[PDB]
C-alpha cells in the first residue's frame, strides 16, 4: 500500500492505490483501501488487509450508534480516539495503519494512526510501504492554501508515485473528497492508468479438449 | 432483605402439586386449540388462531406452527413469546447435534432435552415456568412419523392424535371417536379440521382463524416434506371438506 | 528526542524538538511533544509516541475528574499519577516525561519521570535520546531565577545543540511559557535556531 | 415484634432485635469472670454440663502465648471468633515479629461482629468473650459482646447471674488491682467473685476453670485436680 | 503404539494393530491390545502419544456407552467417526491436544454395509477402503493399491492382511511384535486368535 | 509443519456469461504420503457454492460450521442465503478466530438468485474479502493457478467454453504441484441447473 | 449488597393470568394514542406529542425513532421504558446482525429481537416488565413493506393497519373503514392524520403531531456518493412544515 | 402501611422511615461536639462511667483517619468504627494517587457517598451514627457533620447525641460572642464546658471527658489527644462554670 | 400491597414508589428556575440556611459537573451529591473516550436512562431527585435539560421546579407570550441574571437579600457560580430600576 491525505481551502481529501499483495504475489489487483465510518468520515487504511477492514468496520458501527445516541453528526477526533484505544489496546497485533480523515460540526480534519495507537496530526500525510514516493512528492508540490482540484491533483500524483516506484503498490488510485457544507464524493477508480494490454491469442479451447470421467445432476432444491 | 417479594415460584404445595406449573397450565386452557393427529403416510397439524382482528395481515403470520428444522415442526398453545424463546433453543440443539453426527436429530431426543429446559424452571432458579405447551410432529428413519407433547412441568409423551389449548377435554373425546389406526393423510385433515370446527368458541371456523400444517413422505421417492399451508391453501381444504 | 522544562522568575517553560522517527525515517517532523494534561500543567513526551500519548490522555481523564471534585489539582499531584501510571506498568511501557506546571503559590515546579516511573523535582530537567549531548553545556549555562527571555535563549540554545548532534532529533523548537499571566506558545524555525 | 425477622431491620425507637436476641443467649450461658492487677490478668469459668455422664463444656480458649479467652453463649460461635484472634494472633507475629497488642484484638474482634448486624442473609454472633492478656503496655482484661461493642475493664463478668460477681469485685476493686507478683492471690480473689453468682451449686473439681497470663507467665488454663488448691 | 492397519472388504472392516509396547530400549509388553469396542458393531483402534492413547479411548467409549443406554439404540459407524473427529478437532486447539491418531471400523446394520474411518489426532477424517496410520501407510498402501479387490472375502482380506504384516516384518526398523486380527461384520467383533 | 500445506488442495472460481464455475483437486495426504483420492473441497448451501482450501481438520470444520448457520439463517429468514450475504458472513467468522485462526483459503462461487448476476469471492485465513470480477484462486498451487487463469481467462464465456478453460487451469495448475491433483471435479453453475463433472488427470 | 432480587417478579396468578403483564398493558392503555398505516409502496407511523409544559421544547423529545436506515419505531406507554428500549434496539441491529452480515436485519427479526428484550424483562430475576407498546414499521429488500406491534409480553403480530394506547378502540374501527390493500403512501399519510385528529384534543398541526414514513430510498439525506449501490434511508421523518401542507388539503 | 419495614422504600410522604429510625439510636447515644476555631478543630465527647471497673483513660472515643483528621460519633460505637475504617481506606487511596493529603471537604463526601449508599438497598441497614470531623489542610480549617441519611455540611459549630439542643444552643451563644474567632486553645476550655454542661440531660452515671484537636500552630496541622496538663486545666475551667 | 414498596406495576399500571420519589423532591422547600439569554443560560436557586451554627458557604444545591455543565438539584442533598458526582464520572469518561466535551443533553439522557434503570429494576430505588442541567452548548447553544426519578428528561426554552414552580413556571410563560421569543434578548449574562431574579421575585412575592439566592451562570467554553457579593452587586442593580 500507498496511501495520502491532504487538507485544502473548504475540507480534506483522501486517496490509496488499488493493490494487494501476499508475499510476491499481487492478490487483488482492484481491492478498496477507502473505507466510510460514517457518511461524511472517511479512512484509508494500510498494514494487514482484514485488521484494517474490521477495525474500521467495528468503530463505524459504534460511530453509528453514538451519532444515533447523542442526536448528532460524528466527529473525526470520536473516530480519532475510538480507533486509537482499540489499537493500543492490542499492542500493535492489529496491523492497522489509517490515515483518517472528515468533516464534522467542528470543521474539517486530518489525522493518521499507526499500528500501535499513535496519532498524528498535519496537512498532508501519507502511510504504507509507497509513503517515501508519496512524501517525496508531497513534501515537493504541497502548499498552504491549496484549492479542492488542487489537492486533488496532489493527492492522486502522491498515489501515483508509490504505483510506479513502489512494488507495494499498484494498479488504480481512489479518491474520497470531504469538503465542508457537502456531501463526500467517493471517487472509486478515479484513475486507471494501468489497463491491460490487449493479448496476442484467444485460449478458447476446442469443446471436448478436456478428458471427462463422469457426469451428474447437481441438486439445489429443497 | 427481599425475601419478602419472593414468590418461591419452584415449590409444592402441601398436596404435592406444583403451584406455578398448575396456574402455567390454567393460562395454557385458555389459549387457542391446537391438534395433532398421525396418519401412517404423514402428520397432520392444526391450530386454531386467537380471537382475529379483520385488519390483521394473516399472510406475513405466524403464531401457532413454527419449523424447528426440515423434519421437525411444532405447534403452540400458550404465550407466543415464551414460545419463541424455547423453539430457537430447540431450533440451535438440532444444529447442534447435525454438527457432531452429521445426521438429522431424532424426534425424541430434541423433545427430551426441550422438556428437560422446561423441567429446570420448575426445580431451581426461582423463576417463573414457560407458560407453553407444545405439540410436536416430526419424522426420522428409526420411529417414522411421531407426535409429542410437553406442557409447563417439562413432562412429555406419544400419541397417535392429541389436543392443547383450550377445549381438549371435547377435543380429546372427538378424536378418541372417529380416530383409526390404518388412517391416511387425508382423511386425518378432515378429522382435524372437524374438531376444531365442533369445538371452537367462535360462531363459524374460517381460513383466517386457523393455521395450518402437514408433514408427508409425500415428496418423490423416501424423502420428507414440510408443508405449511398458505391462506387460500386452507381456503381450499375447508372448501374440500364442506366446513364452508 | 531532545526535550526539557526550565523553571524560572515567573514560572516555567517547556521546550522540545518535533521530530518522530521510525529508524531513521522522519514519520513526523512538525510533531507537538508539549502536552496539556491541565490548564496550567503540561508534559514533555519522549519515548514510545504510543506509550506516551496514552499516558496522558489518562492522565488529563484523572486531572479532569479531580478538578470536577476537588478544584484544581496541584502540579506535584499530577506528577504523581503520571508516576502511578509509569510505575505499575513498567514492563509494558517506554515513556520518558518532564511533567512542569505553574500555582501560584508553588509557582515553576518541573518534575522528571525516567523509565523506571520514579519520579525527581528539580529546578531544571532534560529527556530524550538528545538530552545526552546537552548535560555538560545545561549544567553551565542554568542559572536559578532568570528572566523569561533568559530562560527562552538557554532553552533555544539548548535543544539547538541536541538537535545538531542527534539524529533522532530536529525539525521546529516548540516551547510553552505557563506563568501567571497565562499560556503562550512559542515556535522557532531551523533557519534562526541553527546558526546560534 | 414486626422489626426482628432479620439483623438489617432497625425498630420505630431505632433498636435492633436480632442484636438483642444474640445478647439473650449469653444471659443463658455459664456464668465467666474476669479480672486483673498490674503483673496478671485472670479468667474464672464455671463450666456446665448436660447431666452426670456428660464432660463439663469447656469455656476457656487459649488465642496465642500471651493471650486468651473465656466464653459465654453459643460455643461454636466463640470457636469461630477465637480462631479468627488466633490468625490475627498469629499474622501479627510472621509479618511484624510482633505480639498482637490486646487492644487491636478488641479493635478487630468488634469490626468483625460489626459487619454481621449490617448485612442481609447473616446473623449476629451469639457469644460474648472475656479478653485477657499481657503485652507491651502490662495486663490487660476485654469485655466482648456481639453488639460489636468491646471495653476495656480491671474486672468483670458475663453470664447468669454475673451481677453478682460483679458488684464483689466493683467492691474489692481497690484491693485486686494491687495484688502485683502474686498469681494464687489473684486467682483466689476471682474464685470468691464467681462465688457471688452460684445458687444450690458449689465450685468441684470437674465444674472450675480457670486461666491466667501475666509478666512471667504463659497464657495458661487450668481443669481437674489443678483447681482442687482453690476450692 | 505405531503399527495399525484397516481393510474394509465385501462384508467386513478387518483392523490389525500391533501387539509391542516399547518404552526406551526395553520392549516392556508384546501381547498389548490397541483396541475398544464402542459399540457392538463398532471397533477403533488407536496410536500415538503414550497415556494419551487409552484415556481417549476409553473417553470416547463411556461416551458412546451412555448413548447406547440413552437411547436404548447403537450409533451407526458415520455417526460415531463424526463425534470422535469433533473431540479430535476440539482437542487439536486445546491447552494440551491429544496426540492420538485412530481407526474406525464399523457394520452399519441398516445399510448392511461395512464401513473404516482414519481419523488423525488433528480431526481429518476420511471414509477408506484401506487405511494405516504412521510409518505403516509408506509400506501397506501401495501393496494394497496392488492387491485389494473390492469384492473380496474375509478370508481373502486376511490373507491381503498377512501380506502387509509380512512386508512390515520384513522392511521396519522396529520389531513391533506382530498384530492382533479383529473382524467387524453383521454378526459384530471377534478376534482371530491364530495370526 | 506449515499448517496450510499439510494436506495439499486448490480450488478455483470462474465467472462466465449468466454462469460460474468452481473447480478442486480430490487429494488428501499427509506432506509426502497421498491418503485420500476422494477428498471434496466444494460444498454448497442451497444455491451458494463454498469451496474450502488447506488444512484437511478445518476444511471439514468450517463447512460444517456455515451449514450449522445457514440451516438456521434460513429457518429465521425464511429463504436461501445468497453469494454476497453469505461472503459477509464467511468473513466475520473467520475474523472472530483473528489470533488463533483456520488455516484455510475459503471460494464463494453462485448466482444471485434475485439479481442473476454471477458471483465469486476468495478469503485469506483471517476474513479479508477478495472480490472479483473474473477468478479466484486458493491453495498449494495457487500461484500455478494465478498463471494459468490470467493467461486462459477471457470474459462472457458460455458455460460449455467456461468448463473447458477453468478445467485446463486447475489440471495443468495441479501438475506443477505435489501435493495437489489426484483427481479433479468442476462444477458448472447456471440459474436454476448445476453439472457437475469429474475429470479424468494424471494419478502421480 | 449486590441484586438479591434474583426470581421472578412476574408469575402465574391461580387464574392463570401474568399480573405485571395485564398492569403493563393497562399503563399502555392510559398512554398516547399512536398508529400504523401499511401502504402499496410504504408506510406510515403517527402519533401526538404530548407537552408536559408550554416551555418545553417537544423537539427536542421524539417519539417517532429510527433504528436502522430502513426502519422505524413508534411507541404507547411509559416514554422512559421506549427510550432505552431504542438504544437497545439499535445496538442489536448492529451487534446480532450487522456486524455479522454486513447488511442491516429485516424487519421481522429486528422486532424479533426487541420482543426478546422484552420478553426476558417478563421472567428474569428482579425486574419488572417494560410498559410499552411498539409499533415498528420497516421495509427490506426480500419481503418488502411491513409493520408490526411489539407488546409487554415479547409477542409480535403484523399489521395491516392498527392503533394502540388511549382512543385506539375507536381509532381501530377508523382504520378498518378506510383500508383496502390499493392504498398509496400519500392516501395513507391522508388517513393517518384524520384518524389521529380524533383522539387529539388540543391543537392539530405539525409541531403537536409527530409522523414519519418508509418508503423511497432518500439519496439525498445519505450524505455522501460514489456508491451505486447504496442509495439511502428509506425511513423519513416529517417535517413540521409537511403536516401542515397535508392539512389544508384534509 | 408497612412502608417502615424496609429499608430504601419511600413512604408515602417520600421519607425513608429506616434512616429516620436510625437517627432515633443517634439520639440515644451520648454526647459529642466539635467547635471551628482560628486555624483549626476541636473535638469532645462524653463518656458514661457505667461502672467503676471501666479502666480511666482507656476505651478511647475519638479517632484519627490519616495523620490530620479527627472523627468522633454518637450512637452504635461499632457503626461509627466501620464508617472511620472505610474513611481510613479512601484517604489511603486518594493520598497514594494524589500524593498530598485528602482535603477535608474531598473526605466529607467520601464519607457521605459512603453512608449514602447504605440508604439506596433493602439488603443492609443505614449507619447507626451522627459522625462529627474536620482537620486541617491547605485551604485552612473544616468542621463537618454527617447524618444517617448521608446528609452533611460544614459547621461553625456542631453537637450530636442525647444532650445535643443544650450542647446546640451553648454552641450558638460562642458564634456570636465571638464574631472575629475563637483560639485553639480557648475552643478546648469551652469543649470541656459544652460537654460538663450537655451532660445535664445524661447526669445519672458520672462521666469521663475526652478532647482532641487539629491546629495550624499549636499541634501544626496534625490530629493530636488533649492529654495532661492542658486536660486537666481544661476540666477545672468546666468545673468552675457549672458552679 | 407490597407493590407499593418496590417498582413493579401497581393493578393501574403505575409505579408508586416513582411518585413517591417525586414527593421527596420537595423535602428541602427550595424552588430553583432557568432561563436562557443569546449568550448564556442562567440558572437560580433559592438558598435557605436555617442553622445559625452552619457554615453557609457549603450550602449548595448548586453543581460544577463539566467545566462547561452546570447542574442544580432539587431534592434531598444526600441524593443530590449521589447524582453529582456520577454525572461528573459520567461526563469526564465521555471526554476520555470519544474525544469530545459531553453535550448538556447527551449528559441529561444518560442520567436520565440510569434513572430509567432504577423504576425498572427493583434492588434499586430511585433517587429523590430533580437534575436541571445548563450550559452553552456548542451546536446547540444555550440549553436546559432536566430528569426526574421516572427518567423522563426533556429541554426547555426555561423551567422551574420546586414547591411553587407552577407561580414560577406561569410568570415565566406569560412572558414569553408578550416577547414572542425562545429567549432572553439580553447581550450580557449579568442582566439575564437580574432577569432571573426579577422574575422569581414577581412570582413568589418575596424579597431576596443576597444570602437568600443561589446563581449558576453558563457561558461559552465555562460555567461559574457566583459568589454573594457578586449576587448583591446584582441585587443593587435591580433595586436602582
Ligand atoms: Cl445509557
Ligand atoms: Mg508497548
Ligand atoms: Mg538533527
Ligand atoms: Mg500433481
Ligand atoms: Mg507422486
Ligand atoms: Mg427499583
Amino acid at each position: 500500500t500507498t496511501i495520502v491525505g491532504v487538507k485544502f481551502n473548504n475540507g480534506v481529501v483522501i486517496a490509496a492505490d488499488t493493490r494487494s499483495t501476499q508475499g510476491p504475489i499481487v492478490a487483488d489487483k482492484n481491492c478498496a483501501k477507502l473505507h466510510r465510518i460514517s457518511p461524511k468520515i472517511w479512512c484509508a487504511g494500510a498494514g494487514t488487509a482484514a485488521d484494517t477492514e474490521a477495525v474500521t468496520q467495528l468503530i463505524g458501527s459504534n460511530i453509528e450508534l453514538h451519532s444515533l445516541y447523542t442526536s448528532r453528526e460524528p466527529r473525526v477526533v470520536s473516530a480519532l480516539q475510538m480507533l486509537k484505544q482499540h489499537l493500543f489496546k492490542y499492542q500493535g497485533h492489529i496491523g492497522a495503519y489509517l490515515i483518517v480523515a472528515g468533516v464534522d460540526p467542528t470543521g474539517s480534519h486530518l489525522f493518521s494512526i499507526d499500528a500501535h495507537g499513535s496519532t498524528d496530526v498535519g496537512y498532508y500525510l501519507s502511510l504504507g510501504s509507497g509513503s517515501l514516493a508519496a512524501m517525496a512528492v508531497l513534501e515537493s508540490h504541497w502548499k498552504q492554501d491549496l484549492t479542492k482540484e488542487e489537492a486533488i491533483k496532489l493527492a492522486s500524483d502522491a498515489i501515483q508515485a508509490g504505483i510506479w516506484n513502489d512494488l507495494g503498490s499498484g494498479s488504480n488510485v481512489d479518491v474520497c473528497v470531504m469538503e465542508i457544507g457537502k456531501d463526500a464524493e467517493y471517487l472509486r477508480n478515479y484513475l486507471t492508468p494501468n489497463v491491460r494490454e490487449e493479448k496476442q491469442k484467444s485460449y478458447k479451447f476446442p469443446r471436448g479438449t478436456t478428458a471427462v470421467l463422469k457426469e451428474s445432476i447437481v441438486n439445489i432444491c429443497d | 432483605g427481599s425475601r419478602r417479594y419472593d414468590s418461591r415460584t419452584t415449590i409444592f404445595s402441601p398436596e404435592g402439586r406444583l403451584y406455578q406449573v398448575e396456574y402455567a397450565l390454567e393460562s395454557i386452557s385458555h389459549a387457542g386449540t391446537a391438534i395433532g393427529i398421525m396418519a401412517s403416510d404423514g402428520i397432520v397439524l392444526a391450530a386454531e388462531r386467537k380471537v382475529t382482528s379483520t385488519l390483521l395481515e394473516q399472510d406475513t403470520s405466524t403464531e401457532k406452527l413454527y419449523k424447528l428444522n426440515d423434519k421437525i415442526a411444532v405447534a403452540v398453545a400458550g404465550l407466543t413469546a415464551d414460545a419463541e424463546i424455547l423453539i430457537n433453543t430447540a431450533r440451535i440443539h438440532a444444529q447442534n447435534y447435525l454438527k457432531t453426527y452429521n445426521e438429522d436429530i431424532p424426534v425424541e431426543i430434541l423433545v427430551r432435552r426441550l422438556s428437560d429446559i422446561k423441567q429446570g424452571y420448575t426445580q431451581h432458579g426461582g423463576l417463573r415456568p414457560f407458560g407453553v405447551s407444545f405439540i410436536y410432529a416430526g419424522y426420522d428413519d428409526r420411529y417414522g412419523y411421531q407426535l409429542y407433547t410437553s406442557n409447563p412441568s417439562g413432562n412429555y409423551t406419544g400419541w397417535k392424535a392429541i389436543s392443547v389449548g383450550a377445549n381438549t377435554s371435547a377435543a380429546q373425546t372427538l378424536l378418541q371417536m372417529d380416530y383409526k389406526d390404518d388412517m391416511k393423510v387425508d382423511d386425518a385433515i378432515e378429522l382435524a379440521l372437524k374438531t376444531l370446527s365442533k369445538t371452537t368458541d367462535s360462531s363459524a371456523l374460517t381460513y383466517d382463524r386457523l393455521e395450518f400444517a402437514t408433514i408427508r413422505k409425500g415428496a418423490n421417492d423416501g424423502e420428507v416434506y414440510q408443508k405449511i399451508f398458505k391462506p387460500q391453501e386452507i381456503k381450499d381444504i375447508l372448501v374440500k371438506t364442506g366446513i364452508t | 528526542t531532545s526535550i526539557m522544562a526550565v523553571t524560572f522568575k515567573d514560572g516555567v517553560i517547556l521546550g522540545a524538538d518535533s521530530r518522530t522517527t521510525t529508524g531513521a525515517y522522519i514519520a513526523n517532523r512538525v510533531t507537538d511533544k508539549l502536552t496539556r494534561v491541565h490548564d496550567k500543567i503540561w508534559c514533555c513526551r519522549s519515548g514510545s509516541a504510543a506509550d506516551t500519548q496514552a499516558i496522558a490522555d489518562i492522565v488529563q481523564y484523572h486531572l479532569e475528574l479531580y478538578t470536577s471534585q476537588y478544584g484544581t489539582p496541584s502540579t506535584e499531584t499530577a506528577a504523581s499519577v503520571f508516576k502511578e501510571l509509569c510505575y505499575e506498568n513498567k514492563d509494558n511501557l517506554t515513556a520518558g516525561i518532564i511533567v512542569a506546571g505553574y500555582d501560584d503559590k508553588n509557582k515553576g515546579e518541573v518534575y522528571t519521570i525516567p523509565l523506571g516511573g520514579s519520579v525527581h523535582k528539580l529546578p531544571y530537567a532534560i529527556a530524550g535520546s538528545g538530552s545526552t549531548f546537552i548535560y555538560g553545556y545545561c549544567d553551565k549555562n542554568f542559572r536559578e531565577n532568570m528572566s523569561k527571555e533568559e530562560t527562552v535563549d538557554f532553552i533555544k540554545h539548548s535543544l539547538s545543540q541536541a538537535i545538531k548532534w542527534d539524529g533522532s532529533s530536529g525539525g521546529v523548537i516548540r516551547m510553552v511559557v505557563l506563568t501567571a499571566a497565562g499560556v503562550e506558545r512559542l515556535i522557532f524555525y531551523p533557519d534562526e535556531y541553527e546558526q546560534l | 415484634n414486626n422489626y426482628d425477622g432479620d439483623t438489617v431491620t432497625f425498630s420505630p425507637t431505632g433498636r435492633l432485635f436480632q442484636v438483642e436476641y444474640a445478647l439473650e443467649a449469653i444471659k443463658q450461658g455459664s456464668v465467666t469472670v474476669g479480672l486483673r492487677s498490674n503483673t496478671h490478668a485472670v479468667l474464672v469459668a464455671l463450666k456446665r454440663n448436660a447431666d452426670e455422664l456428660s464432660s463439663y463444656q469447656k469455656k476457656i480458649i487459649k488465642c496465642d502465648e500471651h493471650m486468651g479467652l473465656s466464653l459465654a453463649g453459643l460455643a461454636p460461635d466463640a470457636r469461630v471468633l477465637s480462631n479468627y484472634l488466633r490468625q490475627q494472633c498469629n499474622y501479627s507475629s510472621l509479618v511484624f515479629n510482633r505480639k498482637l497488642a490486646v487492644e487491636r484484638a478488641g479493635h478487630l474482634l468488634c469490626d468483625k461482629a460489626q459487619k454481621n448486624t449490617q448485612s442481609y442473609g447473616g446473623r449476629p454472633y451469639g457469644v460474648g468473650l472475656l479478653i485477657i492478656g499481657y503485652d507491651k503496655s502490662g495486663a490487660h482484661l476485654l469485655e466482648f459482646q456481639p453488639s460489636g461493642n468491646v471495653t476495656e475493664l480491671y474486672g468483670t463478668a458475663i453470664g447468669a447471674r454475673s451481677q453478682g460477681a460483679k458488684t464483689y469485685l466493683e467492691r474489692t476493686l481497690d484491693t485486686f488491682i494491687k495484688i502485683d507478683g502474686n498469681p494464687d492471690e489473684l486467682i483466689k480473689a476471682g474464685v470468691e467473685a464467681i462465688s457471688q453468682s452460684l445458687r444450690d451449686e458449689s465450685l468441684t473439681v470437674d465444674n472450675l476453670s480457670i486461666a491466667i497470663v501475666g509478666k512471667d507467665t504463659p497464657f495458661t488454663i487450668y481443669d481437674g485436680e489443678a483447681v482442687a488448691k482453690y476450692i | 503404539m505405531d503399527i495399525i492397519l484397516g481393510i474394509r472388504v465385501q462384508d467386513s472392516v478387518i483392523l490389525a494393530s500391533s501387539k509391542a509396547v516399547t518404552r526406551g530400549i526395553s520392549v516392556l509388553k508384546d501381547s498389548d491390545d490397541k483396541t475398544r469396542q464402542l459399540s457392538p458393531h463398532t471397533l477403533m483402534s488407536f496410536a500415538g502419544e503414550a497415556g494419551d492413547t487409552v484415556q481417549f479411548a476409553e473417553y470416547i467409549q463411556a461416551n458412546i456407552q451412555l448413548y447406547s443406554i440413552r437411547e436404548d439404540y447403537e450409533l451407526s459407524p458415520q455417526a460415531v467417526s463424526s463425534f470422535v473427529r469433533q473431540e479430535l478437532a476440539k482437542s487439536i486447539r486445546s491447552r494440551r491436544p491429544y496426540q492420538v491418531n485412530v481407526l474406525i471400523g464399523g457394520y452399519d446394520k441398516k445399510k448392511n454395509k461395512p464401513e473404516l474411518y482414519q481419523i488423525d489426532y488433528l480431526g481429518t477424517k476420511v471414509e477408506l477402503p484401506y487405511g494405516a496410520h504412521g510409518y505403516s501407510g509408506f509400506y501397506t498402501f501401495s501393496l494394497l493399491d496392488h492387491h485389494y479387490r473390492p469384492d473380496m472375502t474375509t478370508e481373502e482380506g486376511l490373507d491381503l492382511l498377512k501380506l502387509c504384516v509380512q512386508e512390515l516384518e520384513k522392511r521396519m526398523p522396529m520389531d513391533f511384535k506382530g498384530v492382533i486380527v479383529k473382524i467387524v461384520d453383521k454378526d459384530g467383533i471377534r478376534q482371530v486368535d491364530d495370526f | 509443519s506449515d499448517p496450510s500445506s499439510i494436506n495439499g488442495g486448490i480450488v478455483v472460481a470462474m465467472t462466465g456469461k449468466d454462469c460460474v464455475a468452481i473447480a478442486c483437486d480430490l487429494r488428501l495426504g499427509s506432506q509426502s504420503l497421498g491418503v485420500s483420492n476422494k477428498f471434496e473441497k466444494i460444498f454448497h448451501y442451497g444455491h451458494v457454492f463454498l469451496g474450502i482450501t488447506g488444512l484437511a481438520t478445518d476444511v471439514t470444520t468450517l463447512n460444517e460450521m456455515f451449514r450449522y448457520k445457514t440451516n438456521l439463517y434460513k429457518l429465521k429468514e425464511e429463504r436461501a442465503i445468497e453469494p454476497e450475504t453469505f461472503t459477509q458472513l464467511v468473513s466475520s467468522s473467520l475474523y472472530e478466530r483473528r489470533f488463533g485462526p483456520y488455516f484455510v483459503g475459503p471460494v464463494v462461487a453462485g448466482i444471485n438468485s434475485k439479481s442473476g448476476k454471477p458471483f465469486i469471492a476468495g478469503f485469506d485465513l483471517i476474513g479479508c474479502i477478495d472480490e472479483a470480477k473474473d477468478f479466484i484462486v486458493s491453495g498449494t498451487a495457487s500461484d500455478q493457478l494465478f498463471g494459468m487463469c490470467e493467461s486462459l481467462y477471457e470474459p462472457n464465456l458460455e458455460p460449455e467454453d467456461l468448463f473447458e478453460t477453468i478445467s485446463q487451469a486447475l489440471l495443468n495448475a495441479a501438475d506443477r504441484d505435489a501435493l495437489s491433483g489426484w483427481g479433479a471435479v468442476v462444477y458448472i453453475i447456471k440459474k436454476d441447473e448445476v453439472v457437475k463433472r469429474y475429470l479424468k488427470m494424471r494419478q502421480d | 449488597m449486590t441484586d438479591r432480587y434474583s426470581f421472578s417478579l412476574t408469575t402465574f396468578s391461580p387464574s392463570g393470568k401474568l399480573g405485571q403483564i395485564d398492569y403493563a398493558l393497562t399503563a399502555v392503555k392510559q398512554g398516547v394514542t399512536s398508529l400504523g398505516i401499511k401502504a402499496t409502496n410504504g408506510v406510515v407511523i403517527a402519533t401526538e406529542k404530548k407537552s408536559s409544559s408550554p416551555l418545553a421544547m417537544s423537539e427536542t423529545l421524539s417519539k417517532v425513532s429510527l433504528l436502522t436506515p430502513d426502519i422505524g419505531a413508534v411507541y404507547s406507554g411509559m416514554g422512559p421504558d421506549y427510550r432505552v428500549l431504542v438504544d437497545k434496539s439499535r445496538k442489536v441491529a448492529h451487534t446480532s446482525y450487522k456486524r455479522i452480515y454486513g447488511e442491516y436485519p429485516p424487519t421481522k427479526l429486528l422486532v424479533s429481537e426487541v420482543a426478546k428484550i422484552m420478553q426476558e424483562a417478563t421472567q428474569s430475576g428482579g425486574v419488572r416488565p417494560f410498559g410499552v407498546s411498539l409499533l415498528i414499521a420497516g421495509h427490506d429488500e426480500f419481503n418488502g413493506f411491513s409493520l408490526y406491534q411489539v407488546d409487554p409480553s415479547g409477542s409480535y403480530f403484523p399489521w395491516k393497519a392498527t392503533a394502540i394506547g388511549k382512543g385506539s378502540v375507536a381509532a381501530k374501527t377508523f382504520l378498518e373503514k378506510r383500508w383496502n390493500d390499493e392504498l398509496e403512501l400519500e392516501d395513507a399519510i391522508h388517513i393517518a392524520l384524520l384518524t389521529l385528529k380524533e383522539s387529539v384534543e388540543g391543537e392539530f398541526n405539525g409541531d403537536t403531531i409527530e409522523l414519519a414514513i418508509i418508503g423511497d430510498e432518500n439519496p439525498d439525506l445519505l450524505g455522501y456518493t460514489g456508491i451505486p449501490t447504496d442509495k439511502g434511508p428509506r425511513f423519513r421523518k416529517l417535517t413540521s412544515q409537511e403536516i401542515n401542507d397535508r392539512l389544508e388539503a384534509l | 402501611t408497612g412502608y417502615d419495614l424496609s429499608n430504601s422504600v419511600f413512604s408515602p410522604d417520600g421519607r425513608n422511615f429506616q434512616v429516620e429510625y436510625a437517627v432515633k439510636a443517634v439520639e440515644n447515644g451520648t454526647t459529642s461536639i466539635g467547635i471551628k476555631c482560628n486555624d483549626g478543630v476541636v473535638f469532645a465527647v462524653e463518656k458514661l462511667i457505667t461502672s467503676k471497673l471501666l479502666v480511666p483513660q482507656k476505651n478511647v472515643k475519638i479517632q484519627v483517619v490519616d495523620r490530620h483528621i479527627g472523627c468522633v460519633y454518637s450512637g452504635l460505637i461499632p457503626d461509627g468504627r466501620h464508617l472511620v475504617n472505610r474513611g481510613r481506606e479512601e484517604a489511603a487511596s486518594f493520598k497514594k494517587l494524589y500524593k498530598t493529603p485528602i482535603p477535608i471537604p474531598a473526605f466529607a463526601d467520601r464519607l457521605g457517598q459512603y453512608v449514602q449508599a447504605h440508604t439506596l438497598y433493602n439488603s443492609v441497614r443505614p449507619f447507626g451514627v451522627s459522625t462529627i470531623f474536620g482537620g486541617v489542610d491547605k485551604n485552612g480549617a473544616h468542621l463537618y457533620m454527617l447524618e444517617p441519611s448521608g446528609s452533611y455540611w460544614g459547621y461553625k459549630g456542631a453537637a450530636t447525641g442525647k444532650g445535643r439542643q443544650s450542647a446546640k444552643a451553648e454552641l450558638e451563644k460562642l458564634v456570636d460572642h465571638h464574631p472575629e474567632g475563637l483560639s485553639a486553645r480557648e475552643a478546648v476550655k469551652q469543649a470541656a464546658k459544652i460537654i460538663y454542661l450537655a451532660h445535664e440531660d445524661n447526669k445519672e452515671k458520672d462521666f469521663e471527658l475526652e478532647i482532641s484537636w487539629c491546629s495550624l500552630s499549636e499541634t501544626n496541622g496534625l490530629h493530636k489527644f488533649v492529654k495532661g496538663d492542658l486536660l486537666q486545666e481544661a476540666i477545672d475551667f468546666a468545673q468552675k462554670e457549672i458552679n | 400491597g407490597y407493590d407499593r414498596h418496590i417498582t413493579i406495576f401497581s393493578p393501574e399500571g403505575r409505579l408508586y414508589q416513582v411518585e413517591y420519589a417525586f414527593k421527596a423532591t420537595n423535602q428541602t422547600n427550595i424552588n430553583s428556575l432557568a432561563v436562557r439569554g443569546k449568550d448564556c443560560t442562567v440558572v437560580i436557586s433559592q438558598k435557605k440556611v436555617p442553622d445559625k451554627l452552619l457554615d453557609p458557604t457549603t450550602v449548595s444545591y448548586i453543581f460544577c459537573i463539566s467545566r462547561t455543565i452546570g447542574m442544580v438539584v432539587n431534592g434531598p442533598i444526600p441524593d443530590a451529591r449521589n447524582a453529582a458526582l456520577r454525572a461528573k464520572a459520567e461526563a469526564a469518561e465521555f471526554r476520555y473516550k470519544y474525544g469530545y466535551d459531553m453535550p448538556c443533553d447527551v449528559l441529561a439522557k444518560r442520567m436520565a436512562n440510569l434513572s430509567q434503570i432504577y423504576t425498572q429494576r427493583a434492588y434499586m430505588r430511585p433517587l429523590g431527585v430533580i437534575l436541571t442541567f445548563v450550559s452553552v452548548d456548542e451546536e446547540l447553544g444555550p440549553s436546559i435539560y432536566k430528569t426526574d426519578p421516572a427518567g423522563y428528561y426533556v429541554g426547555y426554552k426555561a423551567t422551574a421546579t420546586g414547591p411553587k414552580q407552577q407561580e414560577i413556571t406561569t410568570n415565566l410563560e406569560n412572558h414569553f407570550k408578550k416577547s414572542k421569543i425562545d429567549h432572553i434578548n439580553e447581550e450580557s449574562w449579568e442582566k439575564v441574571v437580574e432577569f432571573a431574579i426579577t422574575h422569581m421575585i414577581d412570582a413568589l412575592g418575596t424579597e431576596f437579600s443576597k444570602n437568600d439566592l443561589e446563581v449558576g451562570v453558563a457561558t461559552k467554553d465555562k460555567f461559574f457560580t457566583l459568589s454573594a457579593e457578586n449576587i448583591e452587586e446584582r441585587l443593587v442593580a435591580i433595586a436602582e430600576q
